[PDB]
DNA sequence: CAATTGGTCGTAGACAGCTCTAGCACCGCTTAAACGCACGTACGCGCTGTCCCCCGCGTTTTAACCGCCAAGGGGATTACTCCCTAGTCTCCA
DNA sequence: TGGAGACTAGGGAGTAATCCCCTTGGCGGTTAAAACGCGGGGGACAGCGCGTACGTGCGTTTAAGCGGTGCTAGAGCTGTCTACGACCAATTG
């Protein structure tokens, strides 16, 4: 589930982009977030594996799918 | 270059409505942008898998790609449904 | 890494089944779908705790969130 | 002719004489161009099917540019298409 | 267009002197630049409108330009 | 000079961006935001005129300056 | 692949510093990400100007369009004066 | 050799092979992957430059990715080629 | 076992030549649009106060992590070997 | 007056057949980390008040826009014509 997204977790993602202190629906709307970032991102990386013929999703897939998004990552 | 297809889809969506010349322009830089999009999103599909012909699947892929959601099932369907009417 | 990485496995494992069903992820495409998450989520706070600090609190709430996402074009 | 046989309207054959002049390969196959013109005949049917609703919704009789930015920016099907774009208007 | 054309045209060759001097521009290549220039600016004040309501205020201050163009990454 | 960009005009385009009220230190901020957008612009429309050994800035080359920036403009 | 290479830069610049395993892969990265964008972004001139061959010139434009600003102006400045000093 | 020639540190003849293996153009130029070593060159001379005098500013001996995170995102002369990127760390 | 250097061989781009759009320039007259007041009133901004509701500290409960060892799906490869795409003659508007 | 139908001669991919990584799946014992609950108090949020400062309406000043001449620079060609990059035969590490 997006549950597994804890409250602390976020918590700790906010302690370090700088929030002092956050209110007690931040919780729901980070994992509506995330969901949308995943669901935009993981459906890239499954074309890149479909159009691969492949059925494990490898992290070059992933790194093509966050290009695709202008987020360019290092180090796969 | 696209300009005398436009107008030919348009007599099929709407045989009574016309379309002024601006507009036949901007239909005409839509096309040429979405598919020299489609394109380059295919040849790059198709260095990443060091391949040397696009296929329809890198097209289909591509098209999967650029377009969000309900477009991409859509083109999706009607790029298949044209290829499969053509094969026959 | 800020989130435990085996419900953050749970869940890319429970958001691709919508797209193909059974699936495989090498141990790395989980870890950079991790750390761009990561990234993505303090990016997000970062503007999200411009947005309060503009509406003088201190506090950040889902109005931040979704004044940050709306200016980004999300 | 392919267009016809296929029952499309854009050419199959303009398709692939600008993937070969754009050299985006070094050979295509061979219903590559069939896909992509019907995709692109897709886009173009849906884009002018709705400036069409839209002229005889409003009362218009042509299609106008404004028509053109109006209905892209509306009509959220396809406005994710065009969330960075401007149609010039002049 | 909402910006007179002619203090545009000067503002476009003022710019671009910088550039390269002695330079000259198509009628219709200050046209586009001055049609995405107002889509820029009215894009601009459409999220500086949400972060002043953001506030809870009616009046946009210089800080809404800077919230919205540090947000969108400016 | 960028004066050419009257009061009245950022009035209108903040009017047409839906703002009821403008403070009066709006006016050189935008001056400042236009400029900002015409010197990230212009200089890939320069270096598209230099690259193609021209001297007339065509409006093609403003539509591959605008599409440098995500900001594709149709009807050129 | 262009990792033996970076080591032999690295010599150059700081004799005494090493660098790890990861920080390697991530600036072979970031070699071939900055390559497939000049190569891209000079593929795409090249297309504007329906010419051929991809010159220097079409390099130097792409570093121009690519990299903002005094670091355009560097990295031109190092490849002419690499391509002369090639010449001569 | 062509790079000790040119006194250049990467191999043109590399470049110039991943070029031909990239297909970004049908023929290249005499002296186009020069430049582009060059350039490649300089903005690895220019960010390992920073790595290693950031590793001996803070005291460090080898270079981190933590590092090449650090700089490429401060120093404002190359922090605008990195704006949209993310070292991964793991 | 690289990457390079002499020859060679088309052919793409350099390049004088020339037509003619079209960009720049100036003059004069409108008339809109900008500009400078003065006044009244919205509405930012500071203040004070009641009251949620978030943070911090304890317990206690969960489940992530680690270290094992299976077991089988499936990359990644090497080998052929067909079946395709790239070169060429006509119809039917 | 433009396609695109039968035939060639190859040469990327299809398609088996093969290792052997490595992904998924258990168990079991940790101990960190999450979850709950209590309480105190920081700090959103509402309400009020003083008072800048923005908007609207006026008269006056500017200039942009328009129409009409010029006039030369410089895009686009068209036709040569070299120098160029694509191919092939002996090497300092």
């Amino acid at each position: 589930n997006i549950q597994g997204i804890t409250k602390p977790a976020i918590r700790r993602l906010a302690r370090r982009g700088g929030v002092k202190r956050i209110s007690g629906l931040i919780y729901e709307e980070t994992r509506g977030v995330l969901k949308v970032f995943l669901e935009n991102v993981i459906r890239d990386a499954v074309t890149y594996t479909e159009h691969a013929k492949r059925k494990t999703v490898t992290a070059m897939d992933v790194v093509y799918a966050l290009k695709r998004q202008g987020r360019t990552l290092y180090g796969f | 270059s696209y300009s005398i297809y436009v107008y030919k889809v348009l007599k099929q969506v709407h045989p009574d409505t016309g379309i002024s010349s601006k507009a036949m322009g901007i239909m005409n830089s839509f096309v040429n942008d979405i598919f020299e999009r489609i394109a380059g999103e295919a040849s790059r599909l198709a260095h990443y898998n060091k391949r040397s012909t696009i296929t329809s699947r890198e097209i289909q892929t591509a098209v999967r790609l650029l377009l969000p959601g309900e477009l991409a099932k859509h083109a999706v369907s009607e790029g298949t449904k044209a290829v499969t009417k053509y094969t026959s | 890494l800020l989130i435990r990485k085996l419900p953050f496995q749970r869940l890319v494992r429970e958001i691709a089944q919508d797209f193909k069903t059974d699936l495989r992820f090498q141990s790395s495409a989980v870890m950079a779908l991790q750390e761009a998450c990561e990234a993505y989520l303090v990016g997000l706070f970062e503007d999200t705790n411009l947005c309060a600090i503009h509406a003088k609190r201190v506090t950040i709430m889902p109005k931040d969130i979704q004044l940050a996402r709306r200016i980004r074009g999300e | 002719s392919r267009t016809v046989r296929a029952e499309l309207s854009f050419s199959v054959s303009q398709v692939e004489r600008s993937l070969r002049e754009g050299h985006y390969a070094q050979r295509l196959s061979r219903t590559a161009p069939v896909y992509l013109a019907a995709v692109i005949e897709y886009l173009t049917a849906k884009v002018l099917e709705l400036a069409g609703n839209e002229a005889q919704n409003s009362g218009e009789r042509n299609i106008t540019p404004l028509l053109l930015d109006m209905v892209v920016h509306n009509d959220r099907l396809l406005s994710t298409l065009f969330n960075t774009t401007t149609i010039s208007q002049v």
